[PDB]
């Protein structure tokens, strides 16, 4: 299913963006290293038009669904960050190449007791991380999911008070604000 | 919470 190779945040009533937090615009957020947009768009690029359709004052939902719906050649007008510059760009959709990287990456248990784990992940650097949120719950079993957070400058956390010899699903989310970056990372562990 | 960004 042809893809453009980048993610967008923002939109009127949307969940904001880490580039110009005051601006509800549509912003290029993550760009895939080997994909269609990688030598053309950058993080923080505000989309103002795509294939003739204005992205000014657009809702996030509609922006995603227009982008997904477009032919294969998508022509964008972006504003790049004084100061600002308006730029037209052509991006051709790709079948094609890649599963997207996870955010953060390389989640692992490095030490364990019967009821405690030290987990670590690779520090996510491409975008501002205000905190990491860690959740853990018993794998596919009737159990709620428990969660806590560590500062964005931390790359390990301890999970405590686990029941001994149970399977737990552990997820780590990189949060800019209340909401997190796409592709949060998960492992399971007995 | 939800993702702040969506892939296209
Ligand atoms: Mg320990």
């Amino acid at each position: 299913s042809p893809e453009l190779g980048f993610s967008i945040s923002g939109g009127v009533g949307g969940r904001g963006n880490p580039f110009r937090p005051d601006d509800d615009g549509i912003f290029v957020t993550r760009v895939q290293p080997e994909g269609p947009a990688s030598k053309l768009l950058q993080p923080g690029d505000k989309i103002i038009q795509a294939n003739g359709y204005s992205f000014i004052n657009i809702e996030h939902g509609q922006a995603v669904s227009l982008l997904k719906t477009f032919q294969n050649t998508v022509e964008l007008i972006i504003v790049r960050e004084g100061a600002k510059q308006e730029i037209r760009v052509r991006v051709e959709k790709d079948g094609g190449s890649g599963g997207v990287s996870s955010v953060p990456t390389n989640l692992e248990v490095v030490a364990a007791t019967p009821t405690s784990l030290l987990i670590s992940w690779d520090a996510y650097r491409e975008l501002p991380v205000s905190y990491y949120r860690i959740t853990y719950g018993e794998t596919g079993g009737n159990s709620p999911v428990q969660e806590f957070t560590v500062p964005g400058s931390k790359s390990t956390a301890t999970i405590s008070g686990l029941k001994p010899g149970v399977d737990y699903t552990i997820t780590v989310y990189a949060h800019y604000n209340y909401h997190y970056y796409s592709s949060p990372i998960s492992i399971n562990y007995r | 919470p939800q993702p702040v960004d969506s892939w296209v």
